């Protein structure tokens, strides 16, 4: 799992503050120009997965 | 054999250790030990 | 891998891709340990803040790979059964983060198929050491983040990496997540001179490290989470494979496995 920055407000397992995760427990509230993100208490959302590498050929069907 | 085929022979590469030739990188790990 | 290059063919011939089998796509790395049975992190196969819990129906692996077709050579198998660690703790950031894959039917071996060997406390006390240098391989992305899509750092072929274990201090303070003796860290510090480190995608794969002692490739990490992927001051973090062995070869000895 690679933490990356955090894209919403309200976001967790993501980096909020710096390179640093905001874990379960809490959430990233993300500044707008010039304010800081804020890793606050509270009930966060994982940042969602990223976009798995599809970008092979298909393998056949003997593999269902 | 619940483990199956493979201990005895592990980690020796067909390609490489197998044939007694060196990666091209695989001396920067052992300098990292001596050096 | 960031900051690698491309493997020579047969480098790594206990490499292995997990994929997600509908629609087909890499979830991430694993490796052979013998013909019959795969080792990769619990967190590729159950995670929970990702609604992520896999059946084997759910995947496949494929052993042997070289690069993206742009032949006769790689296997794809499916999986009899999957294992996680007992106590593998998801909440305590991903401490006992390891899992093992039965193989459908045992694999033939070939010139870009073999089994790494599992450290003994002789390896682990001979090779685990601040400074020396493992290998981490993989086809996850050559860097943390894109301008327009990710499709720019997906690479044509397996990338390797080697990178220093660091001492436990430092892994310490380089973070605020809570390091148990089950994890251990690696990569450069800023100004060592270079760079890299493991990146999405490369999750579950081996840290390896060969000794000088019998000349035989042992993997000492399986490549577990990150705080972004090569930042400075920031170290990559990895399963300590040695000192869960005891469950993995429970696991293996059991008279049903
Ligand atoms: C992940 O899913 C598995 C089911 O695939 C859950 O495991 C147990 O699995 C068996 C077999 O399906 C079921 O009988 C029960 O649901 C569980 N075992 C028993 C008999 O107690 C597992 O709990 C799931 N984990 C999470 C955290 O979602
Ligand atoms: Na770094």
């Amino acid at each position: 799992v690679v933490y990356t920055d955090c894209t919403e407000s309200g976001q967790n397992l993501c980096l909020x503050e710096g390179s640093n995760v905001c874990g379960q427990g809490n959430k990233x509230i993300l500044g707008s120009d010039g304010e800081k993100n804020q890793c606050v208490t509270g009930e966060g959302t994982p940042k969602p997965q990223s976009h798995n590498d599809g970008d092979f050929e298909e393998i056949p069907e003997e593999y269902l | 054999k619940t483990f199956g085929a493979g201990e005895a022979d592990c980690g020796l590469r067909p390609l490489f250790e197998k044939k007694q030739v060196q990666d091209q990188t695989e001396k920067e790990l052992f300098e990292s030990y001596i050096e | 891998i960031v900051e690698g290059q491309d493997a020579e063919v047969g480098l790594s011939p206990w490499q292995v891709m997990l994929f997600r089998k509908s629609p087909q796509e890499l979830l991430c790395g694993a490796s052979l340990i013998s013909d019959r049975w795969v080792l990769t992190a619990a967190h590729c196969l159950l995670y929970p803040p990702w609604d992520k819990n896999f059946t084997v129906d759910d995947l496949l692996v494929r052993i042997g790979k070289h690069s993206r077709t742009r032949r006769k050579v790689e296997k794809i198998s499916m999986l009899d059964k999957i294992y996680i660690h007992p106590r593998y703790n998801w909440k305590e950031n991903l401490d006992r983060d390891i899992a093992l894959l039965k193989l459908k039917r045992p694999i033939e071996l070939s010139d870009y198929i073999h089994p790494v060997c599992l450290p003994d406390k002789q390896t682990a006390a001979k090779l685990l050491h601040a400074g020396f240098k493992g290998r981490v391989t993989g086809w996850g992305n050559r860097r943390e983040t894109w301008t327009t899509s990710v499709a720019e750092v997906q690479p044509s072929v397996l990338q390797v990496v080697n990178l220093p274990l660091v001492e436990r201090p430092v892994c310490k303070a380089s973070t605020r997540i809570r390091i148990t003796d089950n994890m251990f860290c690696a990569g450069y510090k800023p100004g060592e001179g270079k760079r890299g480190d493991a990146c999405e995608g490369d999750s579950g794969g081996p840290f390896v490290m060969k000794s000088p002692y019998n000349n035989r490739w042992y993997q000492m990490g399986i490549v577990s989470w990150g705080e972004g992927c090569d930042r400075d001051g920031k170290y990559g973090f990895y399963t300590h494979v040695f000192r869960l062995k005891k469950w993995i070869q429970k696991v293996i000895d059991r008279l049903g496995s």
